[PDB]
Parts: structure tokens; C-alpha cells; sequence
């Protein structure tokens, strides 16, 4: 099970805790803690049940998912892991990390391999705490710093040189060099990969949170992010509920095309054809506002101008009518891309043998006026009265020059 | 090709960081192979590790790593491989690392000592991401838009399971993720495993089953699969548990707790 | 008349084609009047305009065929333009139609955007709705068009007019009805041999133009879930180890068809190599709705839905049942099924010559290839007599067996064929790459016929009975055995689906003889001019006497035919790239790509085919044509295997070279 708030770190089951005689545990009687030791040598059966457990998978899917993978030992995750790599090269790790801080949880993706921690986004309690958690993994700012060798490098005189910067075939995949010169591209610590979660099984509905309407903007938030994305089944499909893993037996729906099902496949499209055009941590800028219930996110890629400018009137709570200022952009041309506005159309079905979400209508909004000053480059984005809580609007932005 | 990295060390054998991103990794570009190519074919990526002129590390100084030094040879986390590292007052060295497959990496440095004994720095570790394609079309690690699916929520038959594989792959997801798929426990959480080692059979009856649906999903819908995996326990009806008290904590196993057990039964 | 207008009736087009689907377009631009009947019970149909006619198709196509040529003359004194201003009634019927189709996908939004432009329009001077109307419905056309190139694959959305008009067939030709279909408990989307007279009830599907045009136009454009739909839909119809060619919506069909099996195999690899994860065709389960022996017409039996069988099974069933023979005379035989074939035609019977391992079948009271007219005409004494039986060894079934063979070797290699064994008459097992290595040894001996008379003795040869050396036989040891040694195009199907079994100068040579002899303008002469038989001109209504050509026994003698030169011409481009070598040049990275000459010359053959489908009233190409490009009055308007078969080739040039 799990101590209240203590180090996951510490196998509350071993010498070192006396969790379970001072009560000090909330249990899981529903599943029976496994005893890995220093090695195989202290449990050879499990040990060899879990590596074909491993290998089994292996074999069939493309990567694992590791549940409380900070209560797991070190020393047992790296050696499966490891299995598992030695079945599927390409093995894609993802992981619920949240171990005593970020140097651990980095130190825990050092030895394991993950590839991804999980983030979620409904832990937001308010609007700003969603505009915080989307800058983190929002990418880097606009307008950052590039890294060039400068004078903390030597400069070998029979250095190799790339003249007019031209040797790279873009079907050789190549990191490039910054410049003609050729120092190779610096290996630094980057942060580990995110992916960013709208909603898991895990949590509780928007429905039950908040309300349903921020199924709409909250996916289009972290849509924008620049990470690895995700959604359980039901999330855009308005489910008015968090589904008991336990007890429940109905039947996912048939019904198709519910709630925000369209507006998923346009993001997912829209950030298919974004696709590798941004390979390092600067290759991808942003800028989150936060105003009220309004937030904004600009998606920027630092090589070419293109970018998504994505307005958000979330919903939280029915917390009145607010006016967002003019948007106004320097040096860059904007274009209408979509807008949306999702609203509830009474409660949802009660059935017993299938589970049905919340009715809604996805209904395409208009209004928006994009005013370009000829003379000053400064783009105007004026929105609608007409824009309720739950609503979205994304433009295609691109900087001049 | 150019898929080489520099990787310069401090002269104690810290790897220096370039930029303050913050605590972080040395993660490696996800970046697909070149042309055609497969694994073996060439180095995925060059790790070129600067050593400082001089420095302490150069006296009688070893490079360490469990980099395979050849994508024949596999991978043991424990066995590590010998690069000598050429001293020089005035040139740094320079030691490439040539990686021929993901996963995690570390290394080393090994020196004499000022007194002539052998000193070990700490091991610092480097990740190689995977290469993740669909139908030989890349998939970049930050593109991806995953699905979670609960399979005992899905309808008991594989045809009503592919209804909702077409569902998400119409809402374009790429990639799905599958709540445990093996023979539940007592309770019926997906999490608490009755077998570890074959499938619900409700549903399946062989790996060959869910492999061929996992495939026709990376075929005909262009999504890849990935499950969670639970290593910190089994389920509390495991037909094994019987037969293997000792894989749990035991009043044999763990004493410690069987001052904690007679606090339950009493 | 304001400056809203304008802006008006040229906007809203593209978001109301947003929902429709290469199914529902059918009936927004084509529907012939017979296919519009169906679903109107008759009340309905096409608009006629008064010292006209009608549209050929009760769709936007119909009206765009008539007022292309009206908008670049002006022609305000056309019947049609006359009668747009005398009333609003072609103004409603472009709308009302759809209400046949509201319901399909699409069709309802597209329905509304009509209709509220059409409303408008009518609030206008009567001299003022002719141009409206033709803007309006131009506007929608082009719409409906962009709709079809995006759904299809890029292949199609990327290419030249004539590429795209050839692939709009595919729209023409596969819709859903409500007389029949290609499934007996649904009605869904079947594809028509032609229009407009093999559109309806029994008379739409038929399984070997089916799957001979299943390639070019459901594969190269693109709509594999519909591929995969009238495969399936087959295979719940296999009996005697063979495909009925009357699909009767797969209720009680009739099998008479010798060659529809092995294009239905031929296409299940042409699936399998196109579609991406095509192999997962093979362990689909398909309810077979007849018994595994050959029972008798029982689709009320609760023994129809009685047993499963896979794609696996199914081809294997081909082949095994080919082999261990097959002996039947057709179910419910008599003047029910044929009121003129003779009573020992209806006993089919075909066998495999294991000195040599093809197929021979038929006799001469037989039409189990695509050549299948039987004569009729009773004061030409015909009744009976079929004008083209093919017995024995024909070209495209055997080259059709290798290509199957071939096939599921490679696949077997793969882990996705458990099948090997292969049992005789008598009670022998073959393994498949045995049989396989049979016809690769025997064919070309069998069927060649060499240019120098010193080579006769090793080619099976009666010299006594030729007429062109460097050809490939149209049939092996047949009834007429004169009939054996015609140059026919037949054989450039093998050449397609089987080269290996042709040695290069032969094929080569071979096939630049049928480019001066039997390739005409827009179709394959189906007889060398040479021959005594040769009456290219098809009247399926002549009364007279003479014994060739009464009641259409030329249909297969003679005629052009349009599907054939699209295998032609797949095989004269494969062969005269591996022979000439002008028509090689180093393409990038030194890979073998055809050269500027070749290009030209397989250009030169297809420009009277763009001319055609240019200047038809139907956006199509024929099904058949007489001597030298004649129009045949009785050759439908468009056909699916002859549009489908140029597409072949475009998919042939883009796959591999691009």
C-alpha cells in the first residue's frame, strides 16, 4: 500500500520501517506485495516469473508503463528493464515519477532508461496553477538564447570545417554542428521528456472537478505543450465520472464522434504536420499568460516563423463574464485556424449495463477580427463577446523577417 | 553521417553542462536512422568524451563503460569496457563512444591516485531514446498522443475491442495504453494479477492473439501499443503463491513482521 | 442583384462537402436514370430538357457534361438555357433528388447548400437564372471533385486531368442500391460492371469484371475497405473451387466461370501487396453461405450460414479442389439459367495435364472465359453454338495459377500460408513449389510459337495450322485446334501477372506484333485482322443468316476491346523496359527508371483514350469498340475494367518509379 507521506524510497515491508506494526500503512488487501531481495539469489522463482512476465511483453508491445515505478526498487527496475531491452531495442518506458524531488526523479531515468515521465493536468486547482504546469512543459521561452562555443573552447588549427555550413544531407539525419565550424553539438543535461496527461484513470472527471466545458480548453492547453500528449478513453467522450477500476463492469459506448472526439483529431493533425521540426530543447519557444479565466498560449518554433496562437477561456467554475484585452503581436502575421465552444446539454444518462457520457454540443464559433498595422508589423487579435467559459480559438501565427 | 556528440569532462571527470536548463538528463536527440538503415548497420550515436590536459584523471587514467564495444556483443549493466586515455600536458584527449543500440549507458573514470593508489569516480550515465515508428514512418518521442484504455471496461470480444481502436484512431491518437491484459485477481482491479504469465482468457487465448491484435493495430490504424507493467506486487489469489510463500514477506522471510502479524490476528 | 450576392453563392460549398465519402459523391454527381429508378420505384429519374433530352446522369455530372460547352460559347440559345429561363424547374430538381439520398453521408449538408442557393436564385429575373444555375452547380461540382482527390490516395490527388477523370469512374461505378448488392442480408456498396445497363438487380455485379478492375479502381485509388468488402463478399460464394461471375447479391449465382477464380486470387495478392498490413486479409473469416462439397441452391437452409471459412482456406480450396479435379454440371442446369445453351454445356468439367501442371477446362458447348458470347440467332442456326468456347489451356488462367503459386510460396516463406500439400485424382501429394517449377518449365514451351520453323520440335507445334510465328498461343491443345494458334490479347495477362514465365526477347518481340496488329486506337482488336474469322463490327440485333455475326457472335472476334490494352500496355511497358535499351536511363542513384522514349511511346498510346473520355457524354471510357475506333452503338458508355486497367498502369509507373 503506501505510507502517508513518506519517502517512497524506504520498503516500508523490510527491517528499516516498522510501518506495518505501528499501523503507519493504508493497504492494498486486494494485492500482496512482492519480496525481490539484493538479487535473484534472495527469490530465484520470482525473479525468474517477473523476467518472462517482462519478456513476455516485450515480445508484443512497444514499450511498458510502470505504476508507483518510485516504490519499485532501483536495483529490480533496472535489471527487468534491461530484459526487456535485450527482447525490444525500441523499448518506449513511461512512468508515474514522483520520488522525493526532481534530482532523484532525474537519477531514477538515468539508471532505468524511462523515456517519459508522466505529468497530469488535472492536479491544477486554479487557473494559474494550469498556466504554471503548462509552462513547464511548455517549451523553452520565445525569443531564448542559443548556445555557441565562444571562448571556453579550444580551436584545434586542423579543425574539420563545414563551409558555407553545407555538409548535412537531410536523409542523414546528422545532429548539426552550431556553425562552419565543426564542434560537435554539445551533450547537456536536458530535463527528462514529459507526457503531458489531460486527464488519467487515475483522476477525477472535469465533470466532478470542475465542470464539463473545460474538457474543451484544458485539452488544448496541453495539446500545445511541446511533449508527449495523452487522454483516457471517456475524458473527451464526457464521462460524468471517475471510474471505479474495481467495482464497475459497464461497457464503454459506441457512440461516436462525442463531445471533444473532433477537436482531438484536429490537434493531433495540427501537431502531425508540426512534426520534426523541432529536434533540440531550443528548437521550440512559448509564451503562457494567464488573465483571469482566460489563457493563452503561444507555440513558437525558433527556426522557421511558424507558429499556433492558442486562446483558452477555461472553466473551472461558472465564475462570470471577463474581457480579454487585444492581443496585439509584433512582426507577426496571424490567420484564423478554428475555434470551438463546447456547452452542456443537460445531465447525463443513467444506464446500468453501458457507460455514456455527458451530452454535448461542439458548437463552431465567429467574430474574431485580426487587424495588421501595414506600417508598424503589429498584428491585433480582437475576440467575440461571444465566448463562453469553455471555449477555444487557435490561430496560425508567423513572425516576419 | 554526423551523429556525433562532445561530451566534455571536468578534471575531476564531471561532465561539464553547457547550458543551465535545469536538473536534467544527458539525453541523446530523438532522431530516426538514416537512410534504410537498421540498428546494426551503424552507430546509432558517437559519444566523444573531451578529457582535460593534465588534469588529475590523465595520470595512468582509464575510461570505464558498459557500452558494448559491438552491436554483436549485448548488453551487461555490469560489465564494463577499458578505453585508455592518451596524457597530455598540452592537447586534451579525446575518446569517442560508439552506441549501436537505446538504452541506458554510464561510465567512469579510473586514475592513480596522488599516492599511487587506484581512485574511481562516480558513474555518470547517459540515455539513448528509442526510435519509435509506426509503419516506417518516425515518430518523434514529442509527438506522441497516447490513449489509455481500460480492457475490462472494452466489451468481453477482440471485435468489440478494434470498435474502439477505430475511435481513438479517428480522434487521431498514435499510440494506446493498456491497463494490465492478464488473468485478474480476487477483486478484479486490473493491477492485482492473477497470472503473470498468460492473458485474460475471457478474451484471449494465446500470446499469438494479442500479438496479432497488437500488430493489426500498428497496421491498419497506425497506433502503437504499450501496457503498464506491475512490479510491486501480484494479486492476493495467485495459484503460484501457494507454491511460492517466499516471494512475499513471510514471518520466514521478513522476521521483523511477525510482531506485526499477531497485531493483525489478535 | 446586391453586393452580398456574389459573395454568397460562391461560398459555403467546401464545408458542405466536408462530411461525404467516395460512396455518397456517387450520388451527388453520377446516378444514371436506371440507377435513379431504383431508388425512386420509377417515379423519378432524369430531368428532360425540353428540344434536348436528358442528362446522362441524374447527378451534377450530367448537367456539367452539357455546360462546359455552353459556358465557353455563350450559348444562351441552347434548349437548356431556354428552359432555365421559361421556369425554376431544373433550378428544383437539382435539389429535390437528393432527397433519394438525404440520408447518406453528406449528402443532406450538400443537399442544403443547394437548396438555399437554388432559393436564392429564383428571387432573380428570369434572364438572369441560366448563368447562376451553371455557377452554382460548376461551383459544387468542383467542390465534390476536390472531396474525391483528397480521400483518394496521392497517387491520384497529384496528377494530370485525365489520370483524375479516370479514377472518377471508381465513383461512377460503386454505390449502394436497393435492388441488389454484393451481400445477401445487407445492401451496401457493389461495384456496377457499367453503366447504365449493368447497373441493375442481377444485371450490376459480375465477379470477373469485379476483381479484373478491383485493382485500378479501388486499390491505386485508394479504397481498400472497399476492396476488402468485395472480396469478401466472393468468397462467401465459392463452390466447386471456382467464383460464380452472376453474383446474384450471393443469392443462388451462377458458375459458368473458369477465369473468375483466378482473377479473384489474382486480386487478393494485388490487396496484400497494396494495402499496408494487407496479409491480415488472409485469416479473415468469411460465413460461407454454400456447402464445402457442391450441393444445390439452398439459401433458406439453415445450413447456409452453417460453416466459417478464412481467406487461408479459401485460396488454398482453389487450388487443392483445382487439382484433385472437379466434376459437376451446373446447379438448377436448364433453360432456368441459359434458355440456348445446349444440355451437355451445362456440364463443366477441369482438370490439370500434370506433364505439364496448367489448367485445361470447357468444351464446345462452353464459355468459361472472358470471352463469353453464345450465339443465339435462330435463323443463322447459332442457337447453342458458342462463338468464342476456350477450351483447354487458356493463357490467363494458367499465368493467373503461376502468379497464385508464387504467391503463396513467398507467403508460406513468411509464416502466413500453413498450406503445402496439394492432392491429385488419384491420391498423389505435390507440394505448391513443385507445381510451381511444373508450369515454369512447360508453359512457355507449351504456348510459344517460335519464329524460326528450325525451333518447331521443341515447342509442341503442328505448323500445318498457324498464321504468325513470335506469338504466344491464345489456348493449348483446345477444340479447334486452329482456334489454339490466334493472336489474341489474352496473353499479355500473363505477361502481367506472371513474368516470370517468359523468357525476355520472346515476350518483347511478341508483344510489338499486338502493337501493330491487335492494339487499335482505344481498344484490343480480340482477333488478328489476318484471321478468317475476323468480323470487327458487334450488331447484337442483326437478324440475317451469316453464322458470324448474327445476334453478336462477333463480341469476341474481332471488336476492340478497352480493358485488354490496359493489360496490353502494362506489358508492353515491363518488357520493352527490360529489352530495348532505349528505354532505360540511369534514374537517381543509378536504380533502373524508364528513359524520355519509352515515356513518349507509352504517352502516344494513351492520347486517343484522353480524347475519349474528353468528349464523352458519360465521363468514361467504353467497354468496347469496332474496327479502327468506330463507335459500337452497342458498347456501353463507360466500363469499369476499362478505365480500371489504364489506372493499372499509372499505378505500375508511380509504384516503382516514384
Amino acid at each position: 500500500g503506501w505510507i502517508w507521506d513518506g519517502n517512497p524510497l524506504v520498503d516500508f515491508a523490510s527491517s528499516q520501517s516498522k510501518a506495518y506494526l505501528r499501523r503507519e500503512v493504508i493497504v492494498w488487501g486486494d494485492c500482496v506485495k512482492l519480496r525481490y531481495g539484493k538479487g535473484p539469489s534472495d527469490s530465484p522463482y520470482l525473479w525468474e516469473r517477473m523476467s518472462k512476465y517482462v519478456e513476455m511483453n516485450a515480445r508484443i508491445f512497444n514499450g511498458f508503463r510502470i505504476d508507483n515505478c518510485h516504490s519499485t526498487p532501483l536495483h529490480v527496475g533496472q535489471y527487468f528493464l534491461d530484459v526487456a531491452r535485450r527482447v525490444n531495442p525500441n523499448l518506449y518506458v513511461v512512468a508515474e515519477l514522483f520520488s522525493g524531488s526532481e534530482a532523484m526523479d532525474c537519477l531514477f531515468v538515468e539508471r532505468l532508461g524511462i523515456s517519459s515521465l508522466i505529468r497530469e493536468a488535472m492536479q491544477a486547482w486554479s487557473e494559474e496553477e494550469l498556466s504554471r504546469l503548462v509552462h513547464r512543459h511548455g517549451g523553452r521561452p520565445i525569443g531564448s538564447y542559443k548556445f555557441v562555443p565562444l571562448d571556453d573552447f579550444p580551436y584545434p588549427a586542423d579543425v574539420k570545417i563545414d563551409e558555407e555550413y553545407c555538409a548535412y544531407n537531410p536523409d542523414d539525419h546528422s545532429v548539426k554542428c552550431v556553425s562552419e565550424i565543426m564542434i560537435p553539438k554539445t551533450l547537456t543535461a536536458t530535463p527528462p521528456h514529459a507526457l503531458f496527461m489531460d486527464c488519467t484513470h487515475d483522476n477525477e472527471t472535469p465533470n466532478q472537478k470542475r465542470t464539463v466545458e473545460d474538457t474543451l480548453p484544458n485539452a488544448a492547453l496541453v495539446a500545445f505543450c511541446s511533449s508527449a500528449i495523452g487522454s483516457v478513453y471517456g475524458y473527451d467522450e464526457v464521462f460524468p465520472q471517475l471510474l471505479d477500476l474495481v467495482q464497475e463492469k459497464r461497457t464503454y459506448s459506441c457512440a461516436e464522434n462525442t463531445g471533444i472526439s473532433k477537436v482531438k483529431t484536429l490537434l493531433n493533425n495540427m501537431r502531425e504536420e508540426i512534426a520534426s521540426e523541432a529536434v533540440d530543447i531550443e528548437d521550440s519557444e512559448m509564451h503562457v499568460h494567464h488573465d483571469g479565466q482566460y489563457i493563452t498560449f503561444h507555440r513558437t518554433n525558433a527556426k522557421n516563423g511558424k507558429g499556433w496562437y492558442l486562446v483558452a477561456r477555461t472553466k473551472f467554475h461558472s465564475s462570470g463574464d471577463q474581457m480579454l484585452p487585444r492581443i496585439k503581436l509584433s512582426q507577426t502575421k496571424a490567420t484564423f485556424k478554428a475555434a470551438f465552444s463546447l456547452e452542456r446539454t443537460g445531465d447525463a444518462p443513467i444506464s446500468d449495463e453501458i457507460i455514456e457520457g455527458i451530452p454535448t454540443k461542439l458548437r463552431e464559433l465567429t467574430g474574431f477580427d485580426i487587424g495588421f498595422d501595414e506600417n508598424t508589423k503589429e498584428t491585433s487579435i480582437l475576440l467575440p463577446q461571444d465566448f463562453p467559459q469553455g471555449s477555444i480559438v487557435i490561430f496560425e501565427t508567423q513572425q516576419l523577417g | 553521417a554526423h551523429r556525433t556528440l562532445l561530451l566534455r569532462l571536468s578534471d575531476s571527470g564531471e561532465p561539464v553542462t553547457s547550458c543551465s536548463y535545469g536538473q536534467g538528463v544527458l539525453t541523446l536527440p530523438s532522431l530516426p536512422l538514416p537512410q534504410g538503415k537498421k540498428l546494426g548497420d551503424m552507430p546509432v550515436y558517437t559519444v566523444k568524451l573531451a578529457i582535460p590536459a593534465g588534469s588529475p584523471v590523465t595520470r595512468d587514467g582509464l575510461i570505464w563503460t558498459n557500452c558494448p564495444p559491438d552491436f554483436s556483443t549485448q548488453f551487461d549493466r555490469e560489465k564494463f569496457y577499458k578505453k585508455i586515455i592518451k596524457t597530455s600536458f598540452h592537447e586534451d584527449d579525446h575518446i569517442d563512444l560508439d552506441i549501436y543500440v537505446p538504452g541506458t549507458y554510464c561510465f567512469y573514470l579510473s586514475f592513480k591516485n596522488d599516492k599511487d593508489e587506484l581512485e574511481t569516480t562516480r558513474k555518470f550515465y547517459f540515455v539513448v531514446l528509442p526510435i519509435l515508428s509506426v509503419n516506417d514512418k518516425f515518430i518523434p518521442l514529442n509527438s506522441i498522443a497516447m490513449q489509455s484504455v481500460v480492457s475490462k471496461w472494452m466489451g468481453p470480444t477482440i471485435k468489440d475491442w478494434e470498435k474502439v481502436f477505430a475511435r481513438v484512431a479517428s480522434k487521431k491518437y498514435n499510440m494506446i495504453h493498456f491497463t494490465p491484459l492478464q488473468h485478474r485477481g480476487e477483486s478484479n482491479s486490473p493491477y492485482s494479477i492473477y497470472d503473470q504469465l498468460e492473458f485474460d482468457p475471457t478474451v484471449f487465448k494465446s500470446e499469438k492473439e494479442v500479438a496479432d491484435m497488437v500488430e493489426r493495430l500498428r497496421t491498419e490504424h497506425n497506433i502503437l501499443s504499450l501496457t503498464d507493467i506491475v512490479f510491486n506486487h501480484t494479486a492476493n489469489n495467485s495459484q503460484w503463491l501457494l507454491d511460492h510463500p517466499e516471494a512475499g514477506y513471510n514471518h520466514k522471510t521478513s522476521p521483523h513482521l511477525i510482531s506485526a502479524i499477531e497485531l493483525d490476528k489478535k | 442583384i446586391d453586393d452580398s450576392l456574389d459573395h454568397f453563392i460562391r461560398s459555403g460549398a467546401i464545408k458542405a462537402t466536408e462530411k461525404l465519402s467516395l460512396e455518397s459523391i456517387n450520388y451527388v454527381l453520377y446516378r444514371a436514370e436506371q440507377e435513379e429508378y431504383d431508388y425512386s420505384e420509377g417515379r423519378s429519374g432524369a430531368y428532360d430538357i425540353p428540344d434536348y433530352g436528358k442528362p446522362v446522369y441524374c447527378g451534377l455530372q450530367g448537367w456539367v457534361s452539357i455546360l462546359r460547352k455552353i459556358i465557353f460559347y455563350n450559348d444562351l440559345a441552347h434548349p437548356l438555357s431556354n428552359n432555365l429561363r421559361n421556369g425554376h424547374a431544373a433550378v428544383d430538381y437539382v435539389v429535390n433528388r437528393l432527397d433519394l439520398y438525404k440520408d447518406k453521408e453528406g449528402v443532406a449538408e450538400v443537399q442544403e447548400w443547394l437548396r438555399s442557393r437554388m432559393e436564392r436564385i429564383k428571387q432573380l429575373p428570369s434572364y438572369l437564372v441560366p448563368s447562376f444555375f451553371a455557377l452554382v452547380v460548376g461551383i459544387m461540382y468542383g467542390c465534390c471533385r476536390l472531396r474525391a482527390m483528397q480521400l483518394m490516395s496521392d497517387n491520384v490527388g497529384k496528377s494530370t486531368v485525365f489520370v483524375q477523370s479516370l479514377a472518377m469512374t471508381s465513383i461512377q461505378m460503386v454505390s449502394a442500391m436497393k435492388s441488389t448488392s454484393i451481400l445477401p442480408d445487407q445492401n451496401i456498396a457493389a461495384m456496377a460492371a457499367g453503366l447504365p445497363h449493368f447497373s441493375t438487380n442481377y444485371m450490376r455485379c459480375w465477379g470477373r469484371d469485379v476483381f479484373i478492375s478491383l485493382r485500378g479502381l479501388l486499390l491505386t485509388t485508394g479504397r481498400y475497405e472497399e476492396a476488402k468488402e468485395h472480396i469478401l463478399a466472393f468468397a462467401k460464394t465459392l463452390k466447386h473451387g471456382l467464383i460464380p461471375n452472376l453474383l446474384d447479391a450471393g443469392r443462388n449465382p451462377r458458375y459458368n466461370a473458369r477465369d473468375a477464380a483466378w482473377f479473384f486470387v489474382q486480386a487478393i495478392q494485388d490487396y496484400v501487396t497494396i494495402v499496408p498490413g494487407g496479409v491480415s486479409l488472409l485469416q479473415e473469416k468469411v460465413t460461407r453461405r454454400f456447402p464445402l462439397d457442391d450441393e444445390y441452391i439452398p439459401y433458406d437452409d439453415p445450413k447456409a450460414f452453417s460453416y466459417s471459412s478464412t481467406i487461408e482456406e479459401i485460396i488454398y480450396e482453389i487450388l487443392n479442389r483445382h487439382a484433385g479435379g472437379i466434376k459437376y454440371r451446373e446447379a438448377n442446369a436448364g433453360p432456368n439459367l441459359d434458355r440456348v445453351m445446349k444440355d451437355e454445356g451445362f456440364n463443366v468439367e477441369v482438370n490439370v495435364d500434370w506433364e505439364t501442371g496448367l489448367i485445361h477446362g470447357g468444351s464446345q458447348f462452353n464459355c468459361g472465359t472472358w470471352m463469353d458470347k453464345m450465339g443465339e440467332s435462330e435463323k443463322a442456326n447459332s442457337v447453342g453454338v458458342p462463338g468464342t468456347p476456350r477450351d483447354g489451356a487458356a493463357v490467363e488462367i494458367n499465368g493467373l495459377l503461376k502468379s497464385c503459386l508464387r504467391f503463396v510460396l513467398q507467403l508460406s516463406k513468411d509464416g502466413k500460408f500453413k498450406y503445402t500439400e496439394v492432392t491429385k485424382p488419384d491420391g498423389s501429394k505435390i507440394s505448391l513449389s513443385s507445381w510451381n517449377d511444373l508450369l515454369q518449365e512447360n508453359f512457355e514451351r507449351c504456348f510459344y510459337v517460335p519464329k524460326n520453323k528450325e525451333d518447331d520440335n521443341k515447342f509442341e507445334i503442328d505448323a500445318t495450322i498457324i498464321n504468325r510465328r513470335g506469338i504466344y498461343k491464345d489456348l493449348y491443345r483446345s477444340g479447334k485446334p486452329y482456334e489454339d494458334y490466334q493472336f489474341r490479347p489474352n496473353f499479355t495477362i500473363a505477361m502481367v501477372v506472371a513474368p516470370e514465365l517468359f523468357t525476355p526477347d520472346y515476350a518483347a518481340g511478341a508483344i510489338e506484333l499486338a502493337d501493330q496488329v491487335l492494339r487499335g486506337p482505344v481498344g484490343m482488336r480480340t482477333l488478328d485482322p489476318s484471321d478468317y474469322n475476323y468480323r470487327p463490327y458487334y450488331n447484337n440485333g442483326e437478324d440475317s443468316d451469316d453464322f458470324a455475326t448474327s445476334k453478336g457472335r462477333n463480341y469476341h472476334q474481332g471488336p476492340e476491346w478497352v480493358w485488354c490494352y490496359g493489360y496490353f500496355i502494362r506489358a508492353y511497358h515491363y518488357f520493352n523496359f527490360l529489352t530495348n535499351p532505349k528505354c532505360q536511363v540511369e534514374g537517381s542513384a543509378k536504380k533502373l527508371k524508364p528513359s524520355s522514349y519509352l515515356y513518349r511511346k507509352l504517352y502516344s498510346r494513351l492520347l486517343k483514350h484522353r480524347e475519349w473520355i474528353e468528349n464523352s457524354p458519360w465521363a468514361g471510357l467504353a467497354e468496347l469498340t469496332n474496327k479502327d475506333g468506330e463507335v459500337c452503338n452497342d458498347s456501353s458508355p463507360t466500363q469499369a475494367w476499362s478505365t480500371g486497367c489504364l489506372l493499372d498502369l499509372f499505378y505500375d509507373l508511380w509504384i516503382s518509379y516514384e
